[PDB]
């Protein structure tokens, strides 16, 4: 009977507030922490106040800091089971104005025995998420609450199944606006608090599709935490990959995550894992993407970091003319051979073919995976050819009397007919070029002073 | 010899794309002889457009020629304006740079002239068409595959496009006070990853600095759209609290490495200027013990707050909720020695206000 006393008076003093706007926060919040303080007050109560406190903010147009929100929550905390029903309704969702307050409660640290209830009812969840306004208000819900309880989402239940269904379903609509990097929240949790293998696949499989731009350096930290032997157990199912719908972009995501997983170290499961690499190709490859690119560069680091005739198949391709149609990943394939022939493939039929393949068919593109595929050759081939029939000046002599040629210097660099190739030709071209004049010409001293 | 001219103009109408290496090569040819405009109907820009979207995309080689090619022929000055209206703007599409290697390589290239294209189709767009190009811009500047150098710049485009957008707004019902902020969030959005991302410096400084100083501009000139002294939605300025959280902590790296600090600052504390004062009230209070607290650690972002209340309406609305705060601090002050020189120093400059503009400010 009391409280109903102060739910007239704090309507008409909130009254007043507004339209002093247009003491009075102080007064208009002490009686509303009143109702909290005083205790048997009616369940009821809460829809008249929290209408007026929600017609008073959007007429005071003030969200942040209003000091009816701490006053309040403490109230409703203490009756969870029906504020969250009286938020639930149809109508009420379907009001922004009114969603949003629904949230910011959610938020505040009081909200816990208020958010213990939203957990109790993961079926309430799966009613809303299964349009895309009421969808995105159940993916809030479920990542608010994960947010503050992580362990809460860890049981393998059929209500991240549910998030799972729709997720991969829906990438097409952001082509809500916040929605993409909201989902993922909640499906990164459970993958971390459990290794979710084919679970973890879909994440990715759509972390990078329908034109999303909200999951900066949000999803590399399981990458980098997945590391902190497990690989071996993780590549298993890898293999399946249990695709049915899949594409070169999901293998490709998915090796880049195992990159980091393989540079971890390496148990005997290695071995198996060679065999089983290799029984991949299927003869035609149809992808004429960076599938190749990654897939043939990342077979050639795990071997060395961690039936090798089968192997040298994947670089036949490449090998040829026709087959490795994309040049960049040609340059990639000559890249692995330069990787292969480390141990004990070096054979001088296959080492004339890897060096020209470098410099011949120079590009700017190509001087990034070439430059990088030469640092590896650079150790490897050279000293044979030092040691050889010094092959290099072959090459280098065919250029030249063709008529471009700094990327053998650079090799020569690292490495005497030819000191006057390299002068002959720098002068003429020098009439920018500056650069590989000094630092070849001081190793030419060099090299006279040695020998 | 004029007679080329016209006469490189019949192929480049035709040669659509209706044998690999043949029609590859066809297109290379048609790209070097139709950069030659030094001379200065529309029939070769019509080809044109219409094989820039039906470009291969394995041939990176010939895209990478094309798109230096489309540079160049966009520089006409006189008829670049009509290729974007008639393409219908296709070039915003996925047919941007496509192919793997161009992704990777020459997406600033693509990006960079689409920016100078939309830089003076600016004032011959209308507000529907740019709703579409600032999204592959926002993209640009928060996306991270791709350098730094070209985020700066998307945001110099969208510091001029925002006007076409309140431009066309203006003249029209066009919904740009909507549009106007989605890049908002994007900004903002910047600032709380780039504070992650300064980690890094504890070259780099030039671009971080570089990168900075364009957004606040950016930030700045939106609101002067958004505001067209009305008053401010809540949900709207919720942003703007995320903005002043996120932006003092970006503005940090730049003291353990001040014409540009000063220079960026005031600008930056334009941004909060020119809103109606009821809105702003209500942001700093809730912020003001945050950039307080963060003002310890770098005075230098105290420029902001002595010229926040050094001359504007912003006065005697920061006044109060600055010693307000500041009271409730007084005990602090005092004991420890590393804090009781803020305080204070906050004390003087904020007495330096009512000495400054008496005029409600004694009141205050």
């Amino acid at each position: 009977k009391f409280c109903d006393q102060m739910m007239q008076h704090l309507r008409k003093w909130m009254e007043v507030v507004v339209i002093t706007h247009k003491e009075e926060m102080k007064i208009c919040s002490a009686i509303i922490n009143l109702f909290h303080l005083i205790p048997a007050a009616p369940q009821t109560l809460v829809k008249p106040l929290l209408e007026v406190v929600m017609k008073t903010e959007r007429a005071m147009l003030i969200e942040a800091g209003s000091p009816f929100r701490e006053p309040l929550i403490k109230f409703l905390t203490r009756h969870p089971s029906q504020t969250v029903e009286l938020f639930m309704m149809e109508a009420t969702l379907n009001d922004p104005q009114w969603s949003r307050m629904f949230m910011s409660f959610l938020k505040h640290k009081d909200a816990r025995p208020l958010r213990d209830v939203l957990a109790a009812n993961p079926n309430r969840f799966i009613t809303l998420l299964l349009r895309l306004d009421l969808q995105f208000q159940a993916i809030k819900i479920i990542s608010i609450i994960v947010k503050n309880d992580d362990s809460w989402l860890a049981s393998q239940h059929s209500l991240v199944s549910q998030l799972r269904r729709v997720w991969v379903s829906e990438n097409f609509q952001e082509r809500n606006w916040k929605e993409p990097k909201l989902l993922a929240y909640c499906l990164l949790n459970y993958c971390k608090r459990n290794y979710g293998d084919i679970e973890l696949l879909f994440q990715l499989l759509r972390a990078f599709t329908g034109r999303f731009l909200c999951n900066m350096t949000f999803l590399k930290e399981y990458m980098e935490e997945e590391i902190p032997q497990k690989r071996a157990l993780f590549f298993r199912f890898v293999d399946f990959n249990d695709p049915n719908f899949g594409d070169e972009l999901k293998a490709k995501v998915l090796q880049h995550i195992l990159n980091p997983a393989f540079l971890y170290s390496n148990p005997e499961s290695i071995t198996s894992v060679f065999i089983t690499k290799v029984l991949d190709p299927e003869k035609q490859a149809d992808m004429l993407d960076s599938l190749r690119i990654y897939l043939l560069q990342y077979a050639t680091l795990l071997v060395e970091h961690a039936k090798l005739r089968r192997l040298m198949t994947f670089a036949w391709p490449c090998l040829l003319s026709k087959a490795c149609v994309d040049p960049a990943c040609k340059y990639s394939g000559h890249l692995l051979l330069a990787h292969i022939i480390a141990k004990f493939a070096i054979h001088k039929k296959i080492v004339l073919q890897v060096f020209h393949s470098l410099l011949k068919a120079h590009a700017m593109e190509a001087r990034a995976i070439v430059r990088q595929a030469m640092a590896i050759l650079t150790p490897a081939v050279p000293a044979r050819m030092e040691d050889g029939h010094q092959m290099l000046t072959h090459w280098t002599r065919k250029i030249i009397v063709e008529e471009l040629v700094h990327i053998l210097h650079l090799i020569v660099q690292h490495f005497h007919h030819l000191v006057q190739h390299m002068v002959s030709a720098m002068q003429r071209l020098g009439f920018e070029q500056r650069r590989l004049a000094v630092d070849l010409s001081e190793v030419v001293i060099k090299w006279e002073l040695q020998r | 010899n004029i007679h080329n001219v016209v006469a490189e103009f019949v192929p480049l109408i035709m040669n659509t794309i209706a044998y690999a290496d043949f029609i590859a090569a066809q297109i290379k040819t048609l790209s070097f002889l139709a950069y030659i405009i030094r001379i200065y109907s529309q029939q070769m820009v019509k080809g044109m457009l219409q094989l820039l979207s039906n470009c291969p995309a394995e041939t990176a080689h010939l895209r990478k020629e094309l798109l230096i090619a489309a540079k160049h022929i966009l520089t006409t000055e006189l008829r670049n304006q009509f290729i974007p209206c008639m393409d219908k703007l296709f070039d915003e599409s996925i047919l941007i740079g496509s192919g793997y290697t161009a992704r990777e390589t020459l997406r600033p290239l693509a990006y960079s002239t689409l920016a100078d294209l939309v830089h003076h189709v600016r004032q011959h767009l209308p507000l529907s068409d740019l709703s579409l190009a600032v999204q592959l811009f926002a993209k640009n500047i928060d996306d991270e595959s791709l350098p730094s150098s070209i985020q700066t710049m998307s945001c110099k485009l969208l510091l001029n496009l925002v006007d076409c957008i309140r431009s066309k707004s203006e003249q029209e019902s066009g919904n740009g006070r909507d549009v106007l902020m989605r890049m908002l969030e994007v900004f903002v959005l910047k600032f709380h990853t780039i504070a992650r991302y300064q980690l890094s410096a504890i070259f780099q400084v030039t671009d971080c600095r570089s990168l900075v100083k364009t957004l606040v501009c950016g930030v700045k000139t939106i609101t002067w759209g958004i505001t067209s002294n009305k008053q401010l939605q809540p949900k709207e300025t919720q942003i703007y609290i995320k903005l002043v959280k996120y932006a003092m902590q970006a503005l940090d790296i730049y003291q353990v490495q001040m014409k540009e600090e000063k220079e960026v600052l005031e600008h930056f504390a334009g941004v909060f200027t020119m809103m109606n004062p009821l809105t702003f009230k209500e942001i700093f209070q809730t912020t003001v013990p945050y950039m307080v607290e963060r003002i310890s650690k770098n005075y230098a972002l105290q420029i902001v707050a002595n010229s926040f209340l050094a001359n504007p309406t912003t006065s005697a609305l920061f006044a109060t909720i600055l010693v307000e705060y500041l009271l409730d601090r007084l005990p602090e002050m005092g004991s420890n020695v590393e804090l009781s020189n803020l305080y204070l120093k906050l004390f003087k400059l904020v007495f330096g206000s009512v000495s400054l503009f008496a005029a409600e400010n004694e009141q205050m």
